[PDB]
């Protein structure tokens, strides 16, 4: 399954991924492509931040489908 | 206590106290206990800020773990900054926290936390009140500052603006203490202040 990312610099990223992989998989994707450290990544689809244990699929995330990513340098 | 620990703090006390910084009156370092686990530290405030001819004493911790683990340090002398708690003293800072390496010392903390009054990071607050005013109002939060380095830390010099609000609500019979701190936190509004000092 194919879906997009977009950055706030408009920058599209392209993944390949499955319905079953977690949110915390999909930002070990973004590290593998653009090397950005995972806990500075928040992904985003309809209007809500999406958590690292459950799955596309539990978000209806479809083909095609377009997430947000705004990084956060961390902040503790 | 592990040898490693002990000799570290050993050598790095002795290098604050023969430090050029030292001699200049910037940074200084003193024993508590007879085994190196409790210091007390002392930081002037910066040149060109708030907290200049302020003295700023420090509560400083050494693990078991030192030298890979960060003392534990806290501000015995109150202070208005974005990344120190106004009420207990706390600190946010990187190497404290996640950013500490072993080749780290003594000195470069007592220096790091002078920079950090030089220069705050109001987006990774440890005070939000403190930080919400340095953000939206910086004249005042410089002024609130320059009170607070002048009440708590000996600095000499402080606003006559803020002396009347000061007095206002003191003249009502309030603690001058607690009208302060009243007033720093309610950013200078005398009626949501007082309403604090009511309850």
């Amino acid at each position: 399954m194919q879906i997009f990312v977009k950055t706030l610099t408009g920058k599209t990223i392209t993944l390949e991924v499955e319905p079953s992989d977690t949110i915390e998989n999909v930002k070990a994707k973004i590290q593998d492509k653009e090397g950005i450290p995972p806990d500075q990544q928040r992904l985003i689809f309809a209007g809500k931040q999406l958590e690292d244990g459950r799955t596309l699929s539990d978000y209806n995330i479809q083909k095609e489908s377009t997430l947000h990513l705004v990084l956060r340098l961390r902040g503790g | 206590a592990a040898n490693i620990a002990v000799q570290r703090i050993k050598r790095e006390f002795k290098e604050v106290l023969k430090s050029e910084e030292t001699s200049k009156n910037q940074i200084k370092v003193d024993l508590v206990d007879e085994n190196f686990t409790e210091l007390r530290g002392e930081i002037a405030g910066p040149p060109d800020t708030p907290y200049e001819g302020g003295r700023y004493q420090l509560e400083i911790k050494i693990p078991e773990t030192y030298p890979f683990n960060p003392p534990k340090v806290r501000f015995i002398t109150k202070i208005w900054h974005p990344n120190i708690s106004s009420v207990t003293g706390a600190i946010k800072l990187d190497i404290l926290r996640d950013q500490w390496a072993a080749a780290m010392t003594l000195r470069t903390v007592l220096l790091s936390l002078q920079a950090l009054l030089a220069a705050a990071e109001p987006d990774d607050p440890q005070d939000a009140v403190v930080a919400n005013q340095y953000k939206q109002n910086p004249e005042m939060f410089k002024q609130t500052a320059r009170l607070w380095a002048h009440v708590y830390a000996g600095a000499p010099v402080s606003s006559p603006e803020y002396t009347k609000k000061i007095e206002n609500l003191s003249a009502m019979g309030f603690d001058r203490n607690a009208v302060i701190v009243a007033l720093s936190s309610k950013s200078w509004d005398v009626e949501t202040a007082t309403e604090l000092l009511l309850s």
